[PDB]
């Protein structure tokens, strides 16, 4: 990669860099995503690739440096704030409550102090309707709304 | 005689007795009581499955609310089987 | 198993034409066949 | 009245219970309910809800061999589905027909 | 090496099919408890050992809470109950095997 | 702030930023233009 | 050199239960042979004891011992005391082994015996309607006939 | 009679130890807890400081009683209502 | 099984002391499977009449852990019913100052709405963290697992399964990042 170095002196000095796996499974997609048949395939747990998407300070890389597509791109940004708020990056860090499919930062929300009638009720948001396409595995879709 | 269990028709004192008194007369070493099952052991209703063993073995198992009665069902146990009045026996012929 | 069983062409109900429902409940010891049920 | 009605409701209620009996044993041997009873069904074996809950309690061999049957059963019809094609039907899949 | 569920709790559990395909036989004999898997067996110089009968008398409160403490219920079922309930008790019950 | 349900900016120096889940226009130079959506 | 298909190891890119693979029927056939040879052995040399069946019998079905009792709750046409074959046995078994039919067994293979030993009638059934407001009040006995028979014997024979 | 103190580990004085008056010193601040004067059974007049009623003006048999105690569409009295009781 | 009458009935209608982690479980799962192991739903044996229940050690109930932000949206809702005793307390505030209230009131809430419920409540037992009683440990038989799966943070994958993960994109010489 690319660095600075500051000593007055400063310098960009070249890094080695991984580079591509050698053979992707479709080599036709359009996306990473897409090249290695994960478009449905993959959840906030997956820090691996989370972890292979963001910078190391927790925050996200560009469309256009990660060659994504928007769509996934939205995904992966969502997924990695989950992950965040989940604890699941220890070592990607700025600069006691146990969560996880957090979607709302949870600073920012107030309390349901009046839950709706049973027509009408004012549910509690879970896990994220960008993630909602995944592969269910399952005879009962995701509940995004507790 | 139909319904009815074996130490039900014929009162016994020590099954542990009666049945080292017959391993010996068979020629099989005592048995050893072990605690194979327990549960509770502290509180006011305790259960204990004691197994007996012979030559490493399981010849019989019993339960019971303490360590000492579940022992002493354990060789009611092995006495039924060893005489052959076991619950799913061959029923009686008629 | 309704379905398995109209599937399998087997009714839907199990108490329905089948073998279980249409033979006889019992017959003597001795090997007389029973006087047909009335159902 | 309350004797007359309390008929219909008895009937419903000890069927309550056997699904509820029924659902414990299959959950002691890792199997569910509605997998239990729809492969029974496939195998082709009408016991009904008294004495499957009859035989969990009673005889805990028989359900277990009850509980494989049925699993074993899902799992045959688990591999056809994902076969797709005209592989062999499995040995439990077959079907006795009667004329 | 297909087992269709795990045997070692109960059984030995197979599964057959009679050559007509007509019935079902399945062979079941018990498992044992192995003696590893097993756990061993629990274990005034001048007066008598003087038997030691003490019985202290609780008051109503504290003997529930004792007995209730015991034995994990609550208190209700340790409260007495009347004369109507105690007589309409059958003492007397059916009873079968 | 102004309370609004459809925010506009009046500046070219305002911005709408998203802050404890409700957006905002903020103007450093006209500071009468902040509006608060609700 | 990753196959055109193959996924990365995520947490849903594969199945959440495990992978089953069946056995191969021919072996399998074999592996039924012998344990339908060893159970029809056992049933031989007679290495079981009080059997038990679970029967069809009047719209029900009883699981029956041997020495039992049940109450059936209609007229069976048959004189006190009198000794005949249940047939319709949806499963016999033992320690050690059951049968199963699909979903009868064969009558070669299993007998119940079962004997008529009383012909009898239920208590009396109250069946009151009462709708209020509309002079609505209706009252009925009903006795239903029963006959209870105990079940003598359970003979099951070598023919898997 | 006996009373409780909370007190700190560094503070544990040996049972069956005299205290007196100079435990404590002039200019300081303490607090006193007592059991109060029993008034007995007293109405809402002296037990609450409630206004009452007028005396004459044609008012018949209330003067020293409670007025409404709660609301018609509260089919009850609240819990921890004023009304007359030991004081 | 050849037991005598009395020593059969007592081992078929024993009870059992269960036992169960939190430590990032959800309180509601956990509810859900102490319930049933309280009540006696587990037995084939089961009746409502039978008082067939069995203990439950719950412990870690102070590192429960709520899916999405129910931390901050969920409100557990009570009142002294002294005019103004109504006390809507979020589920963060409740956590910090009873750490097996939760827990509690959520096993409270999928129990049967009878009279039995208190006398469930009293054979469950709660602990905040590792710490058991010790007459409560030698009481326990069976730990259950685990309703959720603990989905293991980024520093506790092993080099193994890091480099078998395959990588994505090649990035440019040059970015900063
Ligand atoms: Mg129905
Ligand atoms: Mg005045
Ligand atoms: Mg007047
Ligand atoms: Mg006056
Ligand atoms: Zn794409
Ligand atoms: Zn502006």
């Amino acid at each position: 990669f690319r660095e600075v170095v500051e000593t007055t002196i400063i310098e960009g000095r070249i890094t080695a860099t991984p580079k591509e796996s050698p053979n992707p499974p479709n080599p036709s997609g359009q996306c990473p995503i897409c090249r290695w048949n994960l478009k449905h395939k993959y959840n906030y747990d997956d820090v691996l690739l989370l972890s292979q998407f963001i910078r190391p300070h927790g925050g996200m890389l560009p469309r256009k440096i990660t060659g994504l597509c928007q769509e996934e791109h939205r995904k992966i940004e969502e997924c990695v704030k989950m992950a965040h708020r989940a604890g699941l990056l220890p070592n990607h860090r700025p600069r006691q409550l146990n969560r996880y499919l957090t979607r709302w930062a949870p600073g920012s929300v107030k309390p349901i102090y009046k839950k709706g009638p049973r027509w009408n009720r004012v549910r509690m948001p879970v896990g994220s309707p960008l993630l909602r396409d995944n592969v269910c595995y399952s005879r009962t879709p995701w509940k995004l709304y507790h | 005689m139909t319904g009815k269990e074996l130490f039900e028709m014929w009162k016994i004192i020590n099954p542990m007795g009666l049945l080292v008194e017959e391993l010996k007369k068979r020629n099989v070493s005592a048995p050893e009581s072990r605690l194979t099952r327990q549960s509770g052991g502290t509180t006011a209703l305790p259960l204990y499955f004691v197994g007996l063993y012979c030559d490493k073995k399981l010849i019989a198992e019993g339960p019971g609310e303490t360590v000492l009665v579940a022992e002493e069902e354990a060789a009611r146990v092995a006495l039924r089987k060893l005489y052959g009045f076991t619950e799913n026996r061959r029923p009686w012929n008629y | 198993g309704g379905q398995w069983r109209l599937q399998q062409g087997l009714a839907a109900n199990p108490s329905g034409y089948g073998p279980l429902t249409e033979l006889p409940d019992w017959s003597y010891a001795d090997g007389r066949p029973a006087p047909p049920m009335k159902g | 009245v309350k004797c007359t009605k309390a008929r219909y409701l008895k009937k419903k209620n000890m069927r309550t219970l056997w699904i509820n009996r029924i659902t414990a044993a299959s959950q002691e041997h890792g199997l569910k309910y509605p997998a239990l009873i729809g492969n029974l069904v496939k195998c082709q074996v009408e016991l009904n809800r008294k004495v499957l809950a009859d035989l969990a309690i009673y005889e805990p061999k028989t359900f277990k061999s009850l509980a494989a049957l049925a699993s074993r059963r899902r799992h045959e019809g688990f591999a056809a589905a994902l076969g797709d094609g005209k592989e062999p039907e499995g040995i439990f899949s077959r079907v006795v027909q009667y004329h | 090496t297909y087992s269709p569920l795990p045997d070692d709790y109960n059984c030995n559990v197979e599964l057959a099919l009679t050559s007509d395909g007509r019935t079902i036989v399945c062979y079941h004999p018990s498992v044992d408890i192995p003696y590893e898997h097993t756990k061993p067996i629990p274990r005034d110089q001048v007066l008598k050992t003087r038997l030691e009968e003490k019985v202290e008398h609780l008051e109503e409160g504290p003997m529930i809470e004792q007995l209730s403490k015991m034995f994990f219920t609550t208190k209700h079922r340790w409260y007495p109950h009347g004369r109507y309930h105690r007589c309409r008790k059958n003492l007397n019950p059916p009873k079968d095997r | 702030f102004k309370n609004k349900t459809v925010l506009k900016k009046r500046c070219k120096d305002c911005y709408l930023v998203k802050r404890r889940g409700r957006w905002y226009v903020y103007c450093k130079t006209h500071p009468r233009h902040k509006q608060r959506q609700m | 050199s990753y196959l055109p298909g193959y996924v990365p190891k995520t947490s849903l890119s594969s199945p959440p239960w495990p992978e089953v693979v069946l056995p191969d029927p021919v072996e399998e056939t074999r592996h039924h042979a012998e344990v339908v040879k060893k159970v029809n052995e056992m049933i031989v040399t007679g290495q079981y004891g009080r059997l038990f069946a679970v029967v069809h019998f009047a719209s029900r079905q009883w699981k029956v011992t041997s020495e039992d009792l049940i109450l059936i709750g209609n007229e069976l046409d048959l004189a006190c005391g009198e000794r005949i074959r249940l047939e319709k046995v949806l499963l016999v078994g033992a320690d050690n082994f059951t049968l199963l039919g699909k979903p009868l067994l064969g009558k070669d293979l299993v007998r119940v015996e079962a004997t008529v030993i009383e012909k009898t009638e239920s208590w009396p059934r109250i069946i009151m309607r009462f709708r209020k407001r509309k002079n609505f009040k209706k009252k009925r006995i009903v006795t239903t006939p029963q006959t209870v028979l105990r079940i003598n014997s359970i003979e099951i024979a070598p023919c898997l | 009679t006996v009373k409780i103190f909370n007190i700190t580990d560094n503070a544990a004085i040996k049972p069956g130890t005299p205290l007196y008056a100079a435990h404590f010193r002039p200019g300081q601040y303490v607090d006193v807890t007592a059991k109060t004067i029993g008034k007995g059974f007293q109405g809402v007049m002296k037990r609450w400081g409630f206004k009452g009623q007028p005396a004459t003006h044609g008012q018949t048999k209330t003067h020293r009683r409670p007025g409404a105690v709660a609301t018609g569409d509260i089919g009850r009295v609240w819990p921890g209502t004023k009304m007359p009781g030991k004081m | 099984s050849s037991f005598s009458r009395a020593p059969q009935q007592w081992a078929t209608f024993a009870r059992i002391w269960y036992l169960l982690d939190g430590k990032m479980q959800p309180p509601g799962k956990l509810a859900a499977m102490a319930s049933i192991r309280l009540q006696g739903l587990h037995k084939p044996v089961y009746h409502a009449l039978s008082d067939c229940g069995d203990h439950v050690v719950i412990m870690n109930t102070r590192h429960i852990a709520f899916s999405g932000n129910k931390w901050e949206q969920k409100v557990y809702s009570s009142h002294t019913g002294y005019p103004g005793g109504f006390r809507q307390v979020t589920a963060a505030q409740l956590h910090l100052r009873d750490p097996v209230a939760i827990v509690k009131l959520a096993i409270y809430g999928m129990l049967p709405k009878n009279l039995h419920r208190r006398t469930m409540m009293e054979r469950l037992h709660l602990f905040p963290d590792e710490y058991i009683p010790e007459d409560i440990l030698k009481n326990l038989v069976e730990e259950l697992p685990q309703p959720r799966k603990i989905p293991k943070r980024l520093d506790e994958y092993t080099q193994e399964e890091i480099d078998a993960f395959p990588r994505l994109w090649t990035p440019p010489e040059d970015y900063r990042l």
